[PDB]
RNA sequence: UGCU
């Protein structure tokens, strides 16, 4: 995202197995790291870097 | 509306049944008279644009006629009679908008700097959109599907549209057409054409030894059969034609009327379409070595169709349709109805023609049965999002593509956009290339008369086709003129006839807009007169120094010249891009060389309206600049000063807009100033509180609450109360 | 429906639209026309009538319809463009209104007035 | 890693030429499996890599070379006893090149699916003369067809693989040594491992329907992994071998 | 066979040799001209409305300017498409109404064209 | 093309060492330095083309292609390979890009764009038939991948 | 090469006559015996030394 | 450049202007001529000329197949027939030359027959060109046919009377519509039928190598003098361009040209209406040198006024009765009163204050602006100045018109203090 | 994005508010950069547009001069009023029962 | 038709 104008979509589960899966497995703590080579996506940006 | 719907009337003046004969029903004179509305009880009456927005109907004109026709074997004339309604475009001639002052105006209730030219149908704007296709009646060389380098020519006349290419799948030339079985050897049409000896076709088609090279697999396939006379090839070509000696009957007219349409013939002699098809066999021999394959996104072999043509071929068509619906209605009533003499006016639908113009202007989908056009998308709800976004979205230009492939070519920024079309300026999505809009300065052609062209091209020398073989058009020297795709001839030293056309055409016995170009890897010099053509304005350089001098320059500021009189003074001329593809052009004064002939009026020219608002534009990135011109036809901002009295489905207005401080141009020009879009904040550029990480903003709650950045939306909710067929209604 | 009419019915139907669209009225009217058709139609004494009868028929249709809607409309109009004659004209029409009861408006004066003045 | 690529150009892997389609067309390709791809590549490793001459005489045997291509002048002479199309072979090109072509290797290629011409109407005179001289084979065909010779004639293939196309000597300056291989675009791996003087242990390709069906389905799983890590890394990113190796 | 030139052509067929030739030029539509006493209107004027006699002059300038004054204007003349197919310029007179006569006068070899000088005429008023 | 590399490589050496020129001699505590090292946003490249002088104008890695007869533009003479006739940007973006420069730009600009909107297409429908294809393998507790059936 | 006859223009063949080859067309008995020895040379572009690549 | 030598002289000559045909053959090399080749006859046509030669070749000659002579003779001819037979003997003898039309007109071509010192020039009455022609394969084809049907009906060797009696199958001359006429007679059939109505007219040829060719060839040239003066051929450049080139048949929207069409009248009237700001020397410069002087001022005093030495254009002229203020709409006589207080204090004095102007007309400050901008420009710490400077020349010269523009601006000034109460 | 236009616009909407001017940023020309830092040292303000500003949260001074300057900023017409959306059960398609 |  850049923040210009993006809509994003936010899901509520109705389930508390749903729900209990959804924190555990894609938990972005959990997820700071791409499958694809391991390297971490969640990390500093513009504005922090500097 | 004022010379091409009286040239229709006039081509369909005459229209009779078979049966009962001595009838007739002959149209004299059409008229399309002021914009009335059809509300009061058979009365006409003055209605403006304003006032049909408002109440959700059409603004048209009532079209009438004076015609004469035979009730009884007794002539009976009618003097004023209506047919139909033309929806009537604002701001034209017979507009109540027009000549009219910014008080009128005010009275009317229209904005005075309402940019107009779009029609009003139930209500709502619909712009007609300047459509881009490929020029007509022009030989195409280009790669076949596989890659097998062949040729293509769609001669277009007023009736027929038939495409024929040529290719050389086997080493030999083969013609497919979409009338025959199968594609036949080209020697066997040029022995049906008439010339039947060999020695003449292999001049015809060159004398090169390569030429002859190629073409001898051809010659070779040719004397396998025992195709050697006319009459045997016309046969041929008869037993090869599909079901639409008779044959070979078919075949002739075939060959002289279907294939290659836009080639005439005098009486059966196809001497001019046997040079033609030779000249096409010589380039397709020439680019089968050096890959010079012609290119479809060189706009100078694009036309532009502006609503006027469109218009036209509409009400031809709808014409045809309501005489041929008169003309059944004739043959079914007379006959057989009563000793009654029966006459058209019972039966002359005078809605028909209205209600296929509402339908054609309102849904946009035009289906044209006698030329089979199916096209969509040609009108558009004119966006009223600011009187910028309106202003760029009237020069619009749609493709004939319409998001068929990715091709990417036509979508890609050809140098040939110069000075015509914005480079910037095009919509960031899917039509990303396909939808362009015209430049700052342009201009497009119309169709002349083609008469005095002709005359002064015999005039000059040119050698007529008919007199001499085709040998001479294997000379280095001797240069092919064409006329809009036809044959005009040959000729030498081309320099001295281009100059003295250029000449003429400065002095004005030939019309300005008339381009001239000179190819010399063909050794083709075009002659275009059609209309569509895009031209632009230059001011002549002759020996390093431009003819408009400061003196003509104040006499222009002081009143006494206009561009008029530039024009006739020989100082600045109409350009094509055929012509300045040969013609060198100087950005300013300084870059003036010997080798120049033209010199450019202003460089800051070449952006479109919604990238003159673009403030130094020449220190930005592209995609900036597209982005931006994309953000500014949704801008939000004033209208026009008939905003509070116009009603619309949706608005947005700002409370307290100002002009920018820093104003192109272009924007003077246009008038931005007065209808401004925005605001001027006193904006520090810093990083604050790390609310601003990736292109966001913080804004100032005392700045917002003094009223900064205050905007208004206006909605429309309209409600109808109809009358069933039965004596009850809502309430 | 639309199956089981006649030739003779579906004549006088397209009749019916022909003249309303030569006389330019809405498609209100011509709806409101079709159907006042159809009711008087349904009648056996109209249905098996003249030929100038069922034209003199379509007439009186569109001049009831052009009457419901306080709309102005000359019956000497009407008759010329219907190929009828006014006496032949004005029996059917007595004979019809007679057979359906239908409400018939007065043409209202100053309406006519101000159509005869569009006129000059 | 399709939409991180932004499908760039100018990149021969070092050659300056030899377009090749690499990125998402070619990763397309190469999950398709393709029987024909577009622009294959074989790299052939030589036994002497530092010997430019026998890398040019390799290079010669495995690339095709037309009659057309070494014949100086074919001219169709009709004598006033038999007409006849005599090709002049150029022994000063023929030796440049290093092509083992001769008269007789010239005169095997002819009568090969040409129209079944006997050997005996083909002869040779001199040293590098070659004499054609057709028959009639009555079937719609005459004495005249010495025009469809002179056509198809200088197309006849005398040395190399019909298949191969193009074939070029690449060349790595490693500072230890500078060695020579072969690049060839053309579409047959056995006949380029066949050749003498190749190195058939160490020759890849890009085409994976070849390299299964000479190598094995091995051979064609590890050529995939190659090919899509190589065509990976060419727009500088990364991803893990497992990836590759469990698509494979 | 290096291309001539019309004022080389002349001078080589007058002063390096003298033996006559046919020539075929290619006059514009319209002559400068009136047709004299032929019943009118600013119509076209051929040559079969004009009279015997002088009725012009062939001026060769320097540089190789070919002119020809025919009156108060002068046109150009330029070399035509050099053609090389056999060329025979006869005369059918139709004597009588069932006999003529078919009489070969000579050979056409070149062919000449005469443009109005259009840049004069535009610059003279 | 030999002739079209050596002018490209002239170009981009002007180009490096204008680049390098101004990243020496401009001093620290400068914003668009401080990021390009950082490595925030920006680039020495891209300093350098707003600052020192824009690079070769590259559409699908070569020179800007005559449109018309023999040349790109008619401000231009024919048969003339130039560098600012074929591409050169030698004006920056602080002293403002000329009429021709600038136009090259935009065509490179709409090339990108236009490559960047079918790679969109493309990756998603290249993934989509991936995905489709991919979905029915898993890891089983036995460390062996297995298909559905 | 390519010739034609004199008389009508048509392609000409060559064929064998009683006596010696000779050009002749298919639309007309028009022949023309060989003399001389007759050549038609073409000088295909020869294979050029493609050199090292890097 | 001057013409130093050849000056040739150009004739003309009518004597076979009617009797003259170009014949080219587009297959013929200049090098091989029909010089040699016997002739036998022509077939020609007076109208729509289409010539037929009919020549005659060799034999006996090398380049003659004798075989392939036979059998084209017996292809094209029957066995012993020789009733219509396109060949006298068993062997192709005569060749058929057809004539195709360039042009229909062809009285801009003429034939240019040179000598020492003139040229001859002589119109052509048609120019054909002459290819070979088949047509004995056409009869050949008949005749195939014919012999096909021959042996159909022989099929058997006694063929018995055969019942074929032609029923009577005439057909309708149906009424043929408009359209189907047009097509038929646009056809190529009727078109042929039409050409072969005409009668043919066979000629004998004469060739090059003949008396007869060199005594007719003198008569392209013509008796006259060298020296003769023609009586035609004396228009202008102007006329003979205009003879080669006929003729097809804001306020600013008159051009350079449509202005000076017009009367001088209307010529003054559309210059002050464009300007409004001119002196009379520039005006003078515009209109033309060949202009008198006295009738452009009794033109300009009409439609302008003098002020400060310039002429400024009225007000009515600008502002029509029926006109009205494009900014506020107020009637056009309250801003020619305006315009009038206007010129009549730039009269007064060369410095106006826009103020002053706007508290003593009651008029809008953007009507005041247009008023001002019209004849004056801006000038920091000085106001409103008259843009043009003071032209005393024509003062000087001319005053009479001074005093009568002196007494027209005390009457105004009169009309606009009775009215505005100065 | 290399947007040096959008800082010659600052800087010369700065100096036409100061000087009582509108510059022009016509297209391949317009008021250079020479004259708006002119005006700019003529009215007093830095030729370069940062000037000296102090921290309004900690009241101090900031180690970097801040870029000031008048730009026009214009709002578009997407809101995040009308885009925001949030959907309970609701209704339903009748073909098939999803929202 | 616009938006990302
Ligand atoms: N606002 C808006 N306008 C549209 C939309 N779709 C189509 N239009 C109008 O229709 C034209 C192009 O739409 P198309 O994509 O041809 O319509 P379509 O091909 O049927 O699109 P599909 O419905 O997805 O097949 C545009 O140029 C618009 O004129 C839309 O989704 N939103
Ligand atoms: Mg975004
Ligand atoms: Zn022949």
């Amino acid at each position: 995202a850049d923040f210009d104008g993006d809509e994003m979509n936010l899901h509520l589960p109705q389930t508390e197995e749903a729900k209990a899966e959804a924190l555990v497995l894609m938990g972005t703590k959990a997820n700071l790291v791409t499958p694809r080579n391991g390297e971490p996506l969640i990390a500093a940006i513009q504005d922090f870097l500097t | 509306i004022n010379v091409e719907i009286k040239k229709i009337m006039k081509a369909n003046e005459k229209v009779t049944s078979d049966a009962d004969p001595m009838w007739y029903l002959k149209y004299l004179n059409i008229y399309v008279g002021l914009p009335d509305v059809e509300e009061s009880f058979n009365v006409t009456r003055p209605v403006s644009p304003h006032e049909c927005r408002l109440r959700d109907m059409t603004y048209s004109a009532p079209i009438t006629v004076d015609i004469e026709y035979t009730r009884g074997s007794q002539r009976i004339i009618r003097n004023a009679l209506p047919i139909g309604r033309m929806p009537i475009m604002l701001r034209s001639s017979n507009c109540v908008l027009t000549g009219k002052t910014p008080a009128e105006f005010a009275k009317l209730n229209e904005c005075p700097l309402d940019p107009g030219g779009y029609f009003i149908v139930k209500g709502v704007e619909k712009v007609i959109l300047i459509q881009e296709q490929l020029s007509k009646n022009r030989i195409i060389v280009e790669a076949d599907r596989k890659g097998a380098v062949g040729a293509s020519v769609t001669s277009s006349t007023h009736e027929k549209k038939s495409r024929t290419n040529m290719a050389v799948k086997q080493g030999r030339f083969y013609l497919r057409h979409n009338t025959l079985s199968e594609d036949i050897p080209i020697v066997i049409i040029f022995k049906a054409m008439g010339v039947e000896s060999d020695q003449e076709i292999v001049q015809m088609i060159g004398t090169e030894e390569h030429v002859m090279a190629a073409f001898g697999p051809s010659l070779e396939e040719c004397q396998k059969a025992q195709i050697f006379t006319q009459m045997q090839a016309l046969k041929y070509i008869g037993n090869k034609v599909r079901r639409q000696k008779t044959k070979i009957e078919e075949a002739r007219e075939l060959l002289a009327s279907t294939i290659l349409t836009h080639v005439p013939v005098k009486e059966f002699n196809f001497r001019a379409k046997c040079i033609y098809t030779a000249v096409m066999v010589r380039r397709v021999i020439l680019a089968q070595g050096d890959n010079k394959v012609d290119d479809r996104d060189y706009y100078g072999n694009k036309r532009l169709e502006l609503a006027g043509q469109l218009l036209s071929l509409l009400f031809e068509d709808l014409f045809k349709k309501f005489n041929s619906e008169m003309k059944k209605i004739a043959d079914q009533v007379i006959p057989k109805q009563r000793a009654a003499q029966f006459d058209v006016v019972k039966h002359m639908r005078q809605d028909q023609i209205t209600n296929g113009m509402v339908n054609a202007i309102s849904t946009g989908n035009w289906s044209l049965k006698r030329f089979k056009m199916d096209r969509q998308g040609v009108t558009q709800v004119l966006s009223r999002l600011s009187y910028i976004s309106a202003l760029g979205m009237m020069t619009r230009i749609s493709s004939q593509f319409e998001k068929t492939r990715k091709v990417s070519g036509p979508r890609s920024l050809q140098p040939s956009q110069w000075g015509m079309l914005c480079p910037s300026d095009t919509p960031e999505g899917e039509a990303c290339g396909l939808v362009k809009n015209l430049a700052l300065m342009t201009h497009i052609t119309t169709d002349m008369e083609d008469g005095p062209i002709v005359k002064l091209a015999s005039n000059l020398g040119v050698e007529d086709v008919n007199l001499l073989c085709g040998e001479e058009l294997s000379y280095p020297n001797v240069f092919l003129v064409f006329l809009n795709g036809n044959i005009l001839g040959v000729i030498r030293d081309h320099k001295k006839l281009v100059n003295t056309f250029r000449l003429m055409r400065r002095a004005g016995y030939i019309n300005e807009f008339v381009s001239i170009s000179t190819n010399l890897t063909d050794r083709c010099v075009y002659i275009s007169s059609d209309g569509g053509r895009l031209c632009r304005p230059y001011i002549i350089v002759k020996k390093q120094k431009p003819a408009v001098t400061n003196k003509h320059m104040e006499e222009l500021a002081q009143g006494y010249r206009n561009f008029e009189d530039f024009l006739h003074e020989s100082l600045v001329e109409y350009l094509d891009v055929n012509e300045e593809n040969d013609c060198n052009i100087a950005l300013y004064e300084h870059t003036i060389n010997k080798d120049t002939t033209h010199l450019e009026i202003e460089p800051f020219t070449l952006l479109g309206v919604c990238a003159g608002l673009i403030p130094y534009p020449h220190h930005n990135q592209s995609p900036r600049n597209t982005y931006q011109c994309a953000m500014g036809k949704q801008a939000m901002g004033t209208i026009g000063y008939n905003q509070r009295n116009r009603i619309d489905t949706l608005m947005y207005l700002l409370a307290y807009p100002q002009k920018p401080m820093v104003k192109t141009k272009t924007i003077e020009l246009i008038e931005f100033e007065k209808l401004p879009a925005g605001q001027n904040a006193t904006v520090a550029v810093m990083s604050y509180s790390g609310y601003d990480i990736e292109d966001a903003l913080v804004l100032n709650k005392a700045s917002l609450d003094r009223g900064f950045g205050r905007c208004l939306v206006y909605k429309n909710a309209k409600c109808t109360l109809k009358r069933y067929t039965n004596q009850t209604f809502d309430k | 429906e639309n199956e089981q009419v006649s030739r003779s019915q579906q004549r006088g139907l397209r009749r019916v639209r022909d003249l309303c669209r030569v006389l330019q009225l809405p498609p209100t009217f011509e709806d409101t026309a079709v159907a006042y058709y159809q009711q008087a139609y349904r009648h056996s004494g109209i249905r098996a009538a003249r030929l100038q009868k069922k034209e003199v028929l379509v007439g009186c249709c569109v001049l009831i319809t052009c009457r419901q809607h306080n709309w102005p409309l000359t019956m000497g109009a009407i008759c010329t463009l219907l190929y009828a004659d006014l006496d032949v004209f004005s029996s059917t029409y007595m004979q019809i209104v007679k057979l359906l009861g239908l409400d018939v408006p007065s043409l209202c004066l100053a309406e006519l007035v101000k159509t005869y003045c569009s006129s000059f | 890693p399709g939409t991180q690529m932004t499908l760039k150009t100018f990149h021969f892997a070092g050659v300056a030429s030899m377009n090749i389609t690499l990125g998402v067309p070619r990763i397309k390709e190469i999950i398709n499996a393709s029987k024909a791809i577009s622009t294959p590549i074989i790299t052939a490793q030589l036994d002497k890599d530092d010997d430019a001459d026998y890398a040019r005489l390799v290079k010669g045997r495995i690339e095709k070379t037309l009659l057309g291509e070494i014949s100086e002048y074919i001219e169709e002479v009709f004598l006033p006893d038999d007409c006849f199309i005599l090709v002049k072979l150029s022994l000063e090109r023929i030796r440049l090149l290093r092509l083992e072509v001769n008269a007789e290797t010239v005169r095997y290629s002819i009568c090969t699916s040409k129209l079944r011409v006997k050997p005996g109407d083909v002869a040779v005179h001199g040293e590098a003369v070659v004499c054609v001289t057709p028959r009639e084979n009555s079937k719609s065909s005459m004495y005249y067809v010495l025009q469809f010779l002179k056509e198809d004639l200088p197309k006849v293939v005398v040395q190399g693989i019909p298949e191969v196309s193009r074939a070029v000597i690449h060349i790595d300056e490693q500072s230890g040594k500078e060695k020579y291989k072969l690049l060839v675009e053309g579409d047959n791996l056995r006949a380029v491992m066949a050749t003498h003087g190749v190195k058939g242990t160490r020759t890849t390709s890009n085409n994976t329907y070849e390299v299964e069906k000479t190598l094995g389905i091995e051979a064609a799983r590890t050529t995939i992994i190659n090919e899509i890590q190589y065509t990976m890394v060419n727009h500088g990113m990364s991803i893990d071998r497992r990836h590759v190796m469990l698509l494979s | 066979l290096p291309k001539d030139v019309s004022v080389a052509e002349l001078l080589r067929e007058l002063s390096l040799t003298k033996e006559e030739e046919l020539l075929f030029l290619q006059l514009p539509d319209t002559l400068p001209g009136q047709p004299p006493t032929q019943d009118i209107a600013e119509n076209a004027c051929t040559l079969a409305d004009l009279t015997e006699g002088q009725v012009g002059k062939l001026l060769i300038r320097k540089s190789g300017r070919v002119q020809l004054l025919l009156g108060k204007v002068t046109l150009d003349v330029t070399m035509g498409t050099a053609c090389s197919f056999l060329q025979e310029l006869v005369s059918v007179g139709l004597g009588d109404s069932r006999t003529g006569e078919m009489t070969v006068l000579g050979h056409v070899k070149h062919k000449l064209v005469c443009s109005p000088d259009f840049e004069s005429l535009l610059d003279h008023k | 093309e030999t002739l079209e590399a050596l002018i490209l490589k002239e170009l981009s050496v002007i180009r490096d060492h204008a680049g390098s020129a101004c990243l020496r001699e401009l001093d620290k505590s400068n914003s668009p330095l401080t990021m390009a090292l950082c490595g925030s946003k920006g680039s020495f490249i891209n300093i350098s083309q707003m600052i020192a002088c824009v690079g070769q104008q590259a559409i699908s890695g070569s020179r800007v292609p005559d449109g018309f007869e023999n040349r790109s533009l008619p401000h231009f003479e024919k048969h003339s390979k130039l560098p600012a006739a074929k591409g050169f940007v030698a004006n920056s973006f602080y002293s403002g890009l000329t009429p021709t420069e600038f136009f090259f730009h935009t065509m490179a600009g709409r090339e990108g764009l236009v490559d960047t909107a079918v790679k969109t297409a493309e990756t998603g429908y290249m993934q989509r038939r991936l995905v489709k294809s991919l979905e029915d393998l898993c890891s089983q507790y036995d460390l062996t991948v297995r298909s559905s059936t | 090469m390519l010739l034609f006859c004199p008389g009508c223009g048509n392609g000409l063949i060559v064929e064998e006559g009683q006596r010696c080859h000779r050009f002749a067309c298919n639309t007309c008995p028009y022949v023309h015996n060989i003399t001389r020895k007759v050549t038609n040379r073409k000088y295909p572009k020869l294979k050029e030394v493609d050199d090292v690549l890097g | 450049d001057d013409p130093v030598v050849q000056e040739i002289d150009v004739y003309l000559a009518k004597s076979l202007a009617e009797k003259l045909y170009l014949f080219q053959y587009p297959v013929r090399p200049a090098s091989m001529t029909y010089d040699d080749i016997p002739h036998l006859s022509a077939k020609i046509k007076p109208k729509q000329q289409k010539v037929e030669l009919e020549m005659a070749i060799d034999t006996l000659n090398p380049n003659y197949c004798r075989s392939k002579g036979e059998q084209i003779a017996l292809n094209v001819d029957g066995a012993c027939a020789d009733e219509t037979s396109t060949y006298s003997s068993k062997l192709m003898d005569k060749q058929t030359f057809c004539s195709s039309q360039t042009t229909s007109n062809t009285s801009r071509y003429a034939a240019a027959l040179y000598r020492q010192g003139e040229l001859h020039l002589t119109p052509l009455h048609g120019i054909l060109q002459l290819r070979p022609s088949f047509s004995y394969l056409d009869k050949a084809d008949a005749k195939h046919r014919e012999r096909e049907a021959a042996n159909e009906a022989g099929d058997s060797s006694q063929d018995e009377a055969e019942d074929d009696v032609k029923q009577i199958t005439v057909r309708f001359s149906r009424p043929e519509s408009e359209q189907a006429r047009q097509r038929r007679v646009q056809s190529y059939e009727f078109l042929q039928k039409k050409h072969a109505e005409e009668p043919w007219v066979h000629l004998h040829y004469y060739g090059l190598r003949d008396s007869r060719s060199e005594h007719e060839r003198q008569y392209l040239l013509c008796p006259g003098s060298s020296g003769v003066e023609n009586t035609e051929l004396v228009k202008s450049p102007s006329e003979y361009l205009m003879m080669l080139m006929p003729p097809s048949q804001p306020s600013n929207v008159l051009s350079m040209a449509q202005l000076r069409t017009l009367p001088l009248a209307d010529q003054i009237k559309i210059l002050m209406k464009n300007v409004k700001v001119m002196p009379f020397a520039n005006l003078m410069s515009l209109l033309g040198p060949s202009i008198d002087s006295v009738a452009v001022l009794r033109g300009i005093q009409k439609v302008a006024m003098l002020v400060q030495g310039n002429w400024v254009v009225k007000s009515d002229i600008l502002y029509p009765k029926d006109s009205s203020s494009p900014h506020s709409g107020v009637p056009a006589e309250v801003l020619c009163r305006g315009r009038d207080f206007v010129m009549w204090k730039f009269t007064q004095s060369r410095w106006v204050v826009r103020k002053e102007v706007a508290t003593v007309t009651k008029l809008c400050a953007e009507d005041v602006k247009d008023f001002l901008e019209h004849m004056a420009v801006v000038r920091i710490n000085k106001g409103w100045e008259f843009i043009l400077p003071y032209d005393g020349e024509f003062i000087k010269k001319h005053p009479d018109v001074v005093q009568r523009q002196h007494m027209l601006w005390t009457g105004i000034q009169a009309k606009l203090e009775k009215v505005y109460n100065l | 994005r290399m947007t040096v236009g959008k800082l010659i616009e600052l800087l010369a909407g700065k100096a036409g508010v100061l000087d009582g001017r509108f510059h022009y940023g016509t297209a391949f020309g317009g008021s250079k950069v020479k004259d708006v830092c002119e005006d700019l040292v003529r009215h007093g303000y830095n030729y370069l547009g940062k000037d000296y500003v102090t921290s309004g949260i900690t009241g101090e001074p900031l180690e970097a001069y801040i870029y000031f300057g008048p730009v026009y900023y214009q709002k578009l017409k997407h809101m995040v009023l009308d885009k925001m959306h949030a959907r309970a059960r609701g209704p339903r398609a009748v073909l098939t029962r999803q929202p």
